[PDB]
């Protein structure tokens, strides 16, 4: 829904939009890494805490992201 | 009776698991003094108080389990 | 006559079960048949059936016995408890508790369990698992009795504070949704275990426990509202004490999540009137040393306002200087200069009280001097391009 | 109006129009590293891309909900997310550099 919007109103949107989207794409890279936390939860959460679920989930990630970049490259 | 007994009971618990130094049930100046309490000695005398009795009791059942097992070897060979 | 006999007979009964030789004690013959591998599963269960009925009937007499025979149903009731093993004794009482339809004979059962885990180790981890679900699976049987109602989660309480780490999650998930229910049950003392429950369940359950607060703190802070109209509720001190005990459990759990509504949680703890300063300043250090500073400055100043500029309470002012003395003194230098408007607009309120505070003359002047201090430790730590225009 | 309702997002927020347009640009290739085959090196592409996306959208979040509720809020240049942005970007750039 987010990319539908910003291909400048999103203030005149609901956040609830944009929030779900995060929930979509760190999500997949949750499942991706299963292929600390199973589902980033954005139901009744404001930005900062879903942004807290965002940060833990994504700080873990880094390291193993970082290493198999250098293997890759 | 026995739900008020519970309910503080409950709460007790509580109490000393979160804040072990604070009295049980049943203001500048205070702050500072609070603030001084040593309360991780009281978590560990706690903690060790606890484990004592759960290593006495384990004992026990080893000791007591002992007994039992030669029993039944004694009536297995006769 | 009657009585009399009835008072011997539970003192033979006494003798003969008593743990005064390997043949004499009735323990170790159980555990024999157990640890031996030909003894018939059969008659292993046999004596599981038989031990059920034993410790059915004696509880009978204590819930229906007169003080001296009561004295010795309890040397008795000690003395059938230690027969078997826990293992045994899960399995053999377990369905016994659907099967019992006294509430008094299942009060007391309930409790047994309980009191057998509280001396056991890691051993017993898939057995309490057992448990943990059977004791779920009968609260919607029980929600009619209160007293049986408390005592199952009091076990669960006790459950997961042990080793409840080890218990498995889907339990552990499963009991935070049975507690949350049960926070709105009308009975006070049925909202005091389910508080403890969620508190013991958060604490196991930590960032995982996310998917449930919008069920945990705004319930909480709505019962509050209640607690303080119902000041003639018996349970009102530990109804209090355990709202306080909650935000404290989550407090060193979660800071970051509930630093959105750490406003309402200083009211809780300003307002809290029935429970003692010492718990209330307890609480208090932990917001300090767990959550950001800067968004306690912030609130401190709406907190202030709205309720305990007009509040008159000694207790809420007193509470409100100490967290203003705690937050300053701990704030970095970079943070101090950010926030800086909204503590000099709440300076400039601070100053302002004579004309409206109700108090007399020396406590007036005793809060004046405590923010003078405070003042001064805020406006040091700064530079001057910020004093400047604040000046 | 739109227009100046836009042209103070440009004046708060210049990172605003770049984020928007980057979101836009990289969705459909976020759905292509899903659609393309589950290779080591589109796997991770997928990580870093995936990572790079929910650190965008989060910030709208962010930005919507402050804009609404503090008003003293001015600057989102002083929240972290924007830390996130720069990691999560250079990243997936790697991760762009992969074949």
């Amino acid at each position: 829904e987010l990319f539908g919007v910003l291909k400048g109103r999103i203030i005149l949107k609901d956040p609830s939009a944009t929030s779900k989207d995060v929930k979509a794409y760190i999500d997949s890279v949750i499942n991706t890494c299963k292929n600390e936390l199973d589902e980033i939860t954005v139901d009744g959460l404001d930005a900062n805490q879903v942004w807290w679920q965002v940060k833990l989930v994504l700080d873990s990630i880094d390291g193993d992201l970082i290493q198999g970049i250098q293997e890759l490259k | 009776q026995t739900s008020k007994y519970q309910a503080t009971s409950v709460v007790n618990g509580l109490l000393s698991n979160l804040l072990p130094g604070v009295p049980k049930i049943r203001n500048l100046k205070k702050r500072v003094q609070l603030q001084n309490r040593d309360v991780h000695k009281i978590k560990k005398k706690c903690k060790l108080v606890k484990k004592k009795k759960v290593k006495k009791h384990k004992l026990d059942k080893e000791q007591l389990e002992q007994l039992a097992k030669h029993q039944v070897l004694k009536k297995h060979q006769h | 006559e009657f009585l009399t006999f009835m008072n011997n007979t539970f003192e033979f009964i006494n003798k003969i079960t008593e743990e005064t030789d390997v043949r004499r004690n009735l323990r170790l013959k159980v555990y024999s048949v157990l640890l031996d591998e030909t003894s018939d599963k059969k008659l292993i269960r046999n004596i599981r059936e038989e031990f059920g009925t034993l410790l059915e009937g004696v509880l009978f007499f204590i819930n229906s016995v007169t003080t001296e025979i009561k004295e010795i149903l309890f040397k008795v009731l000690g003395n059938v408890l230690q027969i078997l093993p826990v293992d045994e004794f899960v399995n053999a009482v377990l369905p016994l508790l659907s099967t019992s339809t006294n509430e008094d004979i299942r009060y007391h059962l309930t409790l047994v369990i309980g009191s057998k885990f509280e001396l056991e180790g890691s051993e017993a981890i898939p057995i309490v698992n057992n448990v943990m679900k059977v004791l779920l699976d009968r609260m919607p049987l029980e929600s009619k009795s209160v007293v049986i109602s408390q005592v199952i989660l009091n076990t669960m309480t006790a459950l997961v504070s042990k080793y409840g780490k080890k218990l498995e999650g889907s339990i552990l998930t499963q009991a935070l949704t049975l507690a949350t229910e049960k926070v709105s049950s009308d009975m006070t003392e049925v909202k005091i275990s389910s508080l403890a429950l969620i508190t013991n369940c958060v604490q196991v359950l930590g960032v995982k426990s996310i998917a449930f607060y919008p069920k945990i703190v705004p319930p909480s802070i709505k019962l509050f509202d209640a607690s303080l109209a119902d000041s003639s509720n018996p349970l009102k001190e530990q109804l209090q004490v355990a709202i306080l005990l909650l935000f404290a459990g989550l407090i060193k759990r979660i800071p970051s999540f509930l630093m959105s509504n750490i406003l309402d949680v200083l009211h809780v703890i300003y307002f809290s009137r029935e429970v003692d300063s010492s718990i209330r300043l307890s609480v208090i250090s932990l917001i300090i040393e767990n959550i950001d500073l800067k968004e306690v400055l912030k609130v401190l100043f709406r907190i202030w306002s709205t309720e305990i500029a007009t509040s008159n309470d000694t207790v809420a002012v007193s509470l409100f200087l100490s967290t203003l003395e705690s937050t300053v003194e701990n704030i970095d230098k970079k943070s101090a200069t950010s926030q800086s408007p909204i503590f000099f607009k709440l300076l400039l309120s601070l100053f302002e009280f004579r004309s409206i505070s109700s108090f007399d003359n020396n406590t007036i002047s005793r809060i004046e001097a405590s923010v003078h201090e405070i003042s001064n430790s805020y406006v040091l730590k700064m530079n001057d391009k910020v004093f400047r225009p604040l000046f | 109006d739109d227009e100046a309702r836009d042209n103070y997002l440009r004046t708060m927020f210049p990172e605003f129009a770049p984020l928007s347009k980057e979101f836009t640009e990289l969705a459909p290739k976020f759905d292509e590293l899903k659609k393309s085959e589950e290779n080591e090196f589109n796997k991770l592409k997928l990580i870093a891309l995936g990572s790079y996306l929910g650190t965008i959208s989060c910030y709208y979040s962010i930005l919507l909900h402050e804009l609404h509720n503090n008003e003293d809020f001015t600057s989102m240049k002083g929240h972290p997310v924007m830390e996130k942005i720069l990691t999560t970007k250079e990243i997936w750039r790697q991760a762009s550099e992969l074949p």
